[PDB]
């Protein structure tokens, strides 16, 4: 879960190749030349480039940077906000109950230990 | 109101462990500009005075490193020992930052991490860890002026990262009216002692504690617990509505900074009062904003206005130019000549590279800019 | 041919042409070479040899690999109905060969 | 008697004095010397003289006549010495009654280069001033002002030996190539503005040490000299910050002038064709009797009339009001902060000091304000 890939700034786009090559991992330092391969989810991360710019423009170069890297990237899900304030109270009223330390009952449908549990169900199974 | 903002900083906040996690502590980030010779350096003397466990630090006498991990060699054993730099000293209590604006880009990267986190990761080294380090952040800065000088955009005039800079807990401005009327009064402030030459009778008379204080303080730290119930929920929504109508952050602030505020007075539960003032106190930021931003300048009329207007004059030069290229030269031409909203040739130039770049263009040459075919 | 990881006598080492030698050379992104590179390309393509003077060992290797290249049209798939030179990035000169 | 004692400390001890065995290189000793060492049991840390001093009361135009006094070995800048003057003279500090206090202290620019010999001056208040201390940034290294903490003989162990600040403290501290002292250096000095502060986190060294010196600072203005091309400020590589310390700049610049030049040059030429220059007359005052009237004033702690208070904020108001109403560049440096003000305060202090005061007539105040006036402005011959 990288954070502000915006912050890779241009040295990262480098690792994003054999990152979303073969997550080998080619090193010579000439201490030796060696490949680690890697598996690796990618949960990431940037801002628009203006604030929320993406709303009449394309998001392709409205997100810049990842160059063809960018191409690499199977989803995206654009956030934009804009107050229903019936939503935008929806959430105030969320918040607030968090905010108050109690009572939240914020319970999910399913125990979250019982989810991890079943995460490594779903695993064992090939579809 | 700097004076009680901070008085909250003292009473800032209560800890919340969720389940687990939870975990946002108390801490409050206030930062403070204005005029220098503001004194501004003697409040983080008094504070850091006060503060147990606080530590006051200049910009520039410092960089990430040395607020972690020093991990020298300890060479009493000859060794080598790890050294908690600044930060995870000043776990608890405050820390006094001067010269914020100054300190090195390296530098304060670490900030984002404790902000957010309230603790700290260093996987570097002999041991990888991620160590908590919870402290209040009191942050000094000197406007470019040195004086903001009036408009500009602040947010401009205050240099930063508008996110860092949005990270701020309470945002301080300071600033002089010349009030005439005010340095006299100063002046007699200043003026006394004079007399005494041996300290004796600086505010009098006034009716203030000393160290009644500092215990009442710690006690009030110690014993109280502050919950807010739902008074506070319908007002303090109907606050931060207007203010997006600004972040949620700036909710969630108001959530600690005002249990501060009921933890002060010693209240267990809050009044739907004292949340008043508690969006007063950011209303004084604002109210000091009077005399984020950064998207805002950059939308037509700003950034939207300009690379619309550009493309409509290259459009319009296509057209006109039977669909042949535009110049560069003309471009720049007609883009200042139609005058107005003071089109630089550089930030044609920027703006240009942008859209073509963008493939909002398609164009080339050194001296020669020909037209674009705009795919996107 | 630089100072090997640390301390090693220091080892003269070939690009992929030399290498690939009679064999054959397989790169991508040569919009995203740097000319220092291209130099050298265009250099081999020409000679078909790679000469070395640096540091103080002077050669020409001699790098017979073919050229194969995964290259992006300038942005677009098609830039243009206007010649490919046009729609691409790359040196004609380079192109030619 | 252990822990008693403190770096710069100006202290009688009393012990005997006992030997103890050690030499040289070995190739280096006759025998057997004794290399000795000290012991330490016990540590101690106007009558008919007024006339001495009234020698020079009684003469009046003493601020004037002393002002001359100092370092007549020079010719010009009559100004900047009557600033030397008061720096010499101080006063009056205070404390706030919890309290805090406040300088209490001079803190002297001096601008502009190569020549005026500025450092002269330097040497010659270092020499008159007891507890005065003449450096040069490269020079005073950092743990030259700092102090170390190692070992000191017959007695036991670790000792703070300080230096510079430490070393010349109550008493000035006269700092050359203000411009070359670098960095880590200006740290503290920048510190030091708080006065009585100097601090060392650093190894076996957490103690904070007091420095009562006042400094003095000698600087050559950014190369070559004052671009009048240059804004102040350009032609000056000093931040502000500590500028903002300095309460005297004093910027001196050189536009040659026949007929002026030729008057120092008959200085020069009379001295050192005589060894006495002043004549016809000025009686310079010797720097011991000038030190011993020194003494006496510095007694004085002086207090202010409400009225000198009123015109002094009137003032400062217009002082602030048009410092700012320049605005941008040029000219400058503003903005004239408080401290300026506080500044003038305990500069009108001394300037009373030299009446001996205790009233503080407002006449001391215009006069420093006249200096203030004349400190800077310089910018616009």
């Amino acid at each position: 879960c990288i954070d502000e890939f915006d912050k890779m700034d241009i040295s990262d786009q480098v690792a994003i190749h054999e990152a979303m090559e073969q997550q080998t991992i080619s090193i010579a330092k000439a201490g030796i030349h060696a490949t680690l391969n890697a598996r690796t989810s990618i949960l990431a991360a940037a801002n628009p480039v203006g604030g929320r710019y993406n709303r009449k423009l394309s998001l392709r170069g409205n997100l810049n940077m990842t160059a063809p890297i960018m191409s690499r990237f199977d989803l995206f899900f654009v956030i934009l906000d804009d107050c229903n304030e019936k939503i935008d109270t929806e959430l105030a009223s969320h918040i607030v109950d968090l905010h108050m330390k109690r009572d939240e009952a914020i319970e999910p449908p399913f125990s979250a230990e019982q989810l991890r549990r079943y995460i490594k169900y779903a695993r064992t199974f090939k579809p | 109101d700097v004076k009680k903002g901070i008085l909250l900083q003292l009473f800032g906040g209560t800890n919340k462990t969720f389940t687990k996690g939870g975990r946002y502590r108390g801490d409050i980030n206030i930062l403070l500009c204005g005029d220098p010779s503001t004194s501004k350096s003697q409040i983080l003397q008094y504070v850091h005075k006060i503060t147990p466990r606080g530590v006051y630090t200049s910009g520039k006498g410092s960089s990430a490193v040395g607020l972690t991990a020093y991990i020298t060699r300890d060479v009493d054993t000859k060794q080598l020992v790890l050294e908690s730099g600044a930060l995870v000293l000043s776990d608890g209590g405050v820390c006094c930052i001067d010269e914020f604006d100054k300190m090195s880009d390296s530098t304060r990267s670490v900030l984002h991490e404790v902000m957010e986190q309230q603790t700290i990761s260093i996987a570097k080294a002999g041991i990888i860890t991620t160590l908590n380090a919870r402290s209040s952040i009191l942050a000094s800065a000197n406007p470019i002026g040195s004086r903001y000088n009036p408009n500009l955009p602040v947010t401009e005039n205050i240099d930063l990262p508008p996110p860092l800079l949005s990270r701020f807990d309470l945002v301080y401005l300071v600033l002089d009216k010349v009030d005439e009327k005010n340095d006299r009064e100063l002046a007699k402030h200043l003026t006394n002692l004079y007399l005494e030459d041996k300290p004796e009778h600086i505010s009098q008379d006034d009716v203030l504690p000393v160290e009644f204080l500092t215990m009442y303080i710690s006690y009030a730290k110690e014993h109280i617990h502050p919950i807010i119930t739902e008074a506070a929920k319908t007002e303090l929504v109907r606050a931060y509505v207007g203010m997006r109508k600004a972040t949620t952050r700036q909710l969630e602030s108001m959530i600690r900074l005002a249990e501060a505020h009921a933890k002060m007075k010693l209240k267990n539960v809050v009044e739907l009062e004292d949340v008043q003032e508690a969006v007063r106190l950011i209303r004084s930021a604002i109210k000091d904003y009077a005399t984020m931003n950064l998207v805002q300048t950059g939308k037509s009329v700003i950034q939207r206005k300009l690379q619309e207007d550009l493309s409509r004059e290259i459009m319009n030069v296509l057209k006109d130019q039977a669909s042949d290229s535009m110049s560069f030269n003309e471009l720049i031409k007609q883009i200042n000549e139609h005058s107005q909203d003071r089109v630089e040739s550089s930030d044609i130039q920027e703006a240009l590279s942008r859209l073509q770049q963008e493939d909002k263009v398609i164009v080339l040459g050194e001296g020669v800019r020909r037209s674009v075919r705009l795919n996107n | 041919v630089r100072k090997d990881p640390i301390t090693k006598e220091w080892t003269l080492e070939g690009g992929a042409l030399v290498l690939a030698d009679k064999g054959v050379c397989l790169i991508d992104e040569f919009d995203k070479m740097n000319d220092q590179d291209r130099t050298s390309i265009h250099e081999a393509m020409e000679q078909q040899s790679i000469s070395i003077s640096k540091a103080g060992i002077v050669t020409t290797l001699q790098a017979r690999c073919s050229i194969i290249a995964a290259a992006n049209p300038n942005g677009g798939r098609y830039n243009s109905t206007l010649p490919l030179a046009q729609n691409v990035s790359l040196t004609e000169p380079i192109l030619s060969r | 008697l252990v822990r008693s004692l403190s770096p710069g400390d100006i202290v009688d001890v009393t012990g005997i004095f006992l030997p103890a065995p050690y030499t040289g290189f070995k190739a280096l000793k006759a025998g057997l010397l004794t290399e000795t060492y000290l012991e330490a049991q016990f540590v101690r840390q106007t009558s008919d003289v007024e006339e001495r001093v009234m020698e020079l009361i009684t003469s009046g135009d003493v601020y004037n006549r002393l002002a001359k006094s100092i370092a007549p070995e020079i010719y010009g800048n009559l100004d900047v010495k009557k600033a030397l003057l008061l720096l010499l003279v101080g006063g009056v500090d205070k404390r706030v009654g919890d309290g805090m206090k406040i300088r209490g202290d001079i803190n002297v620019c001096l601008m502009g280069d190569p020549g005026v010999a500025k450092s002269q001056l330097l040497k010659a208040i270092c020499k008159i001033s007891p507890r005065g201390v003449y450096t040069t940034g490269k020079g005073s290294s950092g743990v030259g002002l700092t102090a170390a903490v190692m070992k000191d003989p017959v007695t036991d162990e670790m000792i703070l030996e300080g230096g510079a600040l430490v070393l010349a403290d109550n008493g000035i501290c006269c700092i050359d190539e203000f411009d070359k002292m670098d960095e880590s250096d200006r740290t503290a000095i920048h510190e030091v503005m708080e006065q009585q502060t100097i601090s060392i986190s650093k190894a076996g060294i957490n103690t904070t040490l007091n420095a009562r010196t006042s400094i003095l600072a000698a600087a050559n203005p950014l190369y070559g000299r004052y671009n009048p091309r240059l804004s102040p400020l350009d032609n000056i590589n000093l931040p502000a910050a500590l500028l903002s310390r300095f309460d005297i700049l004093f910027l001196m610049l050189d536009i040659p002038s026949r007929d002026d030049d030729e008057k120092l040059a008959e200085h020069v030429t009379y001295v050192h064709m005589h060894n006495k220059q002043p004549d016809l007359d000025f009686t310079p005052v010797e720097p011991s009797k000038m030190r011993e009237y020194i003494a006496y004033a510095k007694t004085k702690r002086p207090v202010m009339s409400e009225a000198v208070n009123d015109y002094v904020v009137q003032a400062y108001i217009r002082l602030r009001q048009d410092s700012k109403r320049e605005m941008d560049s040029k000219f400058s440096f503003g903005q004239a902060t408080p401290r300026t003000l506080l500044g003038i305060i305990r500069l009108s202090q001394a300037l009373a000091k030299l009446r001996l005061a205790d009233m503080v007539d407002i006449d001391d105040v215009e006069e420093a304000l006249r200096l203030v006036r004349v400190s800077k402005e310089s910018l616009y011959q």
